């Protein structure tokens, strides 16, 4: 997370993922609970030294207005295909 | 992709050029970019020969060609699918 601060162009940093599968599909799910606590401790060590500003997305929406304009975003998911829900099972069609 | 090094807000237009290529429907595609920023957009074109093509893209403002650049494209023959059962 901190190495992204070095680049001047990283204005907002965004991370998104499933909030329950990561602690439930690992080999040792109890340790992923300790990992999350260590994460929360270390992230507050960067938000106090005024390196990052650990905040919510609504606050970013108001504090950082969007200046650039995107005219088109093609249809897709984070998997780069829709064949997961239509095509990878023979009885999808 | 068009880069803007001016400190003001720019609007240019560009046209394509090739020996078999043809712009589908774009006489002059105008953009609108803010200072010190690039602008990328995709234009639909149709090739009509196969082989080693030469695209020319030129930026045009008020009837004047601002800038031009030549790229190289390899167009492949289009193959038909298997005869359906």
């Amino acid at each position: 997370v901190a190495e992204k601060w070095f680049d001047k162009n990283v204005k907002v940093l965004t991370i998104a993922l499933d909030g329950e599968n990561w602690m439930s599909f690992s080999v040792n799910p109890p340790l992923t609970a300790y990992f999350l606590d260590k994460m929360i401790i270390y992230l507050e060590t960067l938000s106090d030294n005024k390196f990052i500003k650990l905040s919510t997305l609504r606050e970013i929406y108001n504090k950082v207005p969007a200046n650039r304009i995107l005219t088109n975003i093609p249809t897709n998911s984070w998997l780069g295909t829709f064949r997961k829900w239509r095509g990878e099972v023979p009885q999808h069609e | 992709t068009i880069r803007n090094q001016l400190e003001k807000e720019i609007r240019v237009s560009f046209a394509i050029g090739g020996t078999g290529f043809s712009s589908v429907n774009n006489d002059l595609e105008t953009v609108k970019m803010n200072p010190n920023s690039s602008y990328t957009r995709i234009i639909p074109v149709k090739a009509k020969f196969i082989g080693k093509h030469k695209m020319v893209v030129s930026a045009i403002s008020k009837g004047l060609i601002i800038d031009s650049k030549i790229i190289d494209i390899n167009v492949k023959p289009k193959l038909l699918p298997n005869p359906r059962l």
